[PDB]
């Protein structure tokens, strides 16, 4: 279905929006931009 | 200047046992040819970590290099902020071996990147959508949100940006006990998400759970932001 | 001395575990609640004031506030900023 | 006024690191029991069938809080 | 023609994640007694859990090896611990919405 394609689209944003916060509440100290 | 680099790249060397009155030679040179060229951003980049990693300055004597020679000579890089933004939070039981950074010489990093926001580089949108809650993350810092709360409202400009999980985060922390400004930059940011997005019903009643007394909300809407700093640089800009 | 402890200081403290519950104080209970903050920390002033290590949140377990430590964490969580509460986790 | 703010309130009408943390955990003590009899009070003003906590359920909680605990 | 892009994305991320735990976050438990790898799983398996927005995943989900992975979520504030049972279900907030 080309509508799970908005759904490999929403965890992409999610698995972003975990990154970033685990990052900067671990203390991470190399936060950048991945693609 | 390539002048700015032999001042820079010296105090790199410096630590204990260094001649104190070396130092403060080293120091005033910077605070002065920096007011005159102003300063390359890459030099910039590394300024600011020494600044942020290093124990022999003074803290409110970093604080000055901050408030007073942090000129750049044109658009920041991207490199930079991450530099800062790497050098900002707490010690956590994940990084309790980092060299952590006085929290003052933090928040007047913010309020130096307030000064030079028109500055900021051009994000793709990916990017834009990463600083976006970064800054909105780095908001909850209780002695950063003074200073954040502009940056996270400028940043607001789509309405794309402004979703119902930074609203949480933001209502959460106004009503939370233990911070004692956070309502009124709260109720900031969400009213410039008001201004932005339109009716939505559940930023609106968000502001109404947050009383704030309409006069706390007047003293943190106008910001003071040191005329001098601007001057100076301006000319800066103006010349090359 | 300050003693009687600052009713809206007090509506600021908690006005978000009232919203979360059902909890509607008109001003008159608002006052009652100021008088009682003080033997309430009358009480505690005398509870214990040998400020130790160990029995600190172990005082606070007896008191019947907690069962165990998890329970004081899920109270810094709610009650400090961020940053104070990356330190007390340490602590514990 | 915040939690920091209570702790050192508290302090001061009583009285390095591993003390000043201390403070910290005593002001959330003061907010954690002041809550129970908030809630305890609750009940019984709900128990009665009541929209509102009157200043009597206070006084009974608050003392319902000292004798048992 | 502009779905395995984000195809190829999803995987860069998924182990972007992983490097990320496997690399740093794990590491700095430091638990097991050096089980970097047996605790990976672990570890990876919550985040997945987490991110599939498993709703079967609780508070009980977590080994004291792990539990400073729940607390540090909790500190983020980006979970929502909700109890018939006296059991608490975790889940991630929602990035996706946009009401």
């Amino acid at each position: 279905t080309a509508g799970k394609q908005v759904e490999v689209e929403k965890e992409n944003e999610t698995i972003q929006e975990l990154m970033i916060a685990l990052q900067i509440h671990s203390g991470y100290t190399n936060i950048s931009y991945t693609i | 200047s390539l002048i700015l680099d032999d001042i820079i790249l010296s105090l790199t060397n410096a630590n204990e046992r260094t001649p104190p009155q070396a130092l403060k030679t080293t120091l005033s040179l910077l605070y002065e040819k920096s007011k005159q060229y102003g300063l390359s951003s890459p030099q910039l980049q590394a300024l600011v970590r020494l600044l942020c990693e290093t124990s022999i300055i003074d803290t409110v004597t970093k604080v000055y290099i901050v408030e007073n020679c942090f000129l750049p000579d044109g658009y920041l890089t991207k490199e930079l902020l991450l530099e800062i933004i790497n050098h900002l939070g707490t010690p956590t039981v994940f990084s309790r071996y980092r060299i952590q950074t006085p929290p003052v010489l933090q928040s007047a990093l913010c309020k130096w990147l307030v000064h030079v926001y028109f500055l900021f580089p051009v994000h793709s949108e990916r990017e834009h959508n990463i600083s976006s809650s970064i800054w909105l993350h780095l908001w909850q810092f209780s002695f950063l949100q003074k200073w954040i709360t502009p940056l996270v409202i400028w940043q607001a400009t789509t309405p794309v940006d402004v979703k119902p999980w930074k609203l949480s985060i933001i209502k959460r922390c106004a009503m939370h006990p233990g911070y004692r400004d956070a309502p009124g930059s709260a109720t900031l940011i969400l009213q410039r998400f008001q201004c932005l997005v339109g009716a939505s019903s559940q930023i609106t009643e968000s502001i109404i759970t947050i009383n704030c007394n309409r006069k706390t909300l007047k003293s943190h809407r106008n910001l003071k932001l040191d005329a001098h700093f601007l001057s100076i640089l301006k000319r800066i800009l103006s010349r090359a | 001395s300050i003693k009687p402890l600052q009713i809206m200081d007090l509506k600021h403290l908690t006005r978000q575990f009232l919203n979360e519950n059902r909890i509607i104080l008109p001003k008159q209970t608002w006052s009652t609640i100021q008088e009682e903050s003080l033997n309430i920390m009358d009480f505690l002033k005398q509870k214990i004031g040998t400020l130790q290590k160990q029995e600190l949140v172990d005082s606070f377990i007896d008191m019947g506030i907690i069962n165990n430590v998890d329970d004081m964490f899920e109270l810094a969580h709610e009650l400090l900023p961020l940053e104070l509460q990356s330190r007390i986790e340490s602590y514990l | 006024m915040d939690t920091e703010a209570l702790a050192n309130y508290l302090l001061r009408q009583l009285s390095s690191s591993q003390e000043y943390n201390k403070k910290l955990l005593l002001a959330c003590g003061f907010q954690a029991i002041l809550r129970k009899i908030l809630l305890d009070a609750r009940t019984r003003a709900t128990a009665e069938g009541l929209r509102e906590v009157y200043p009597y359920h206070i006084e009974a909680a608050t003392q319902a809080f000292l004798d048992s605990q | 023609a502009h779905i395995r892009t984000r195809k190829a994305r999803n995987k860069e991320l998924w182990d972007s994640l992983a490097d990320f735990l496997k690399g740093y976050l794990v590491p700095n438990l430091d638990d097991n007694d050096e089980s970097i790898d047996s605790l990976t799983n672990e570890v990876m398996l919550l985040m997945k859990r987490l991110i599939e927005h498993d709703l079967n995943l609780t508070l009980n989900d977590f080994s004291s090896k792990t539990i400073p992975i729940y607390r540090l979520l909790l500190r983020a504030n980006i979970i929502t611990v909700i109890e018939n049972p006296g059991t608490k279900y975790i889940k991630l907030i929602d990035f996706n919405e946009t009401s």
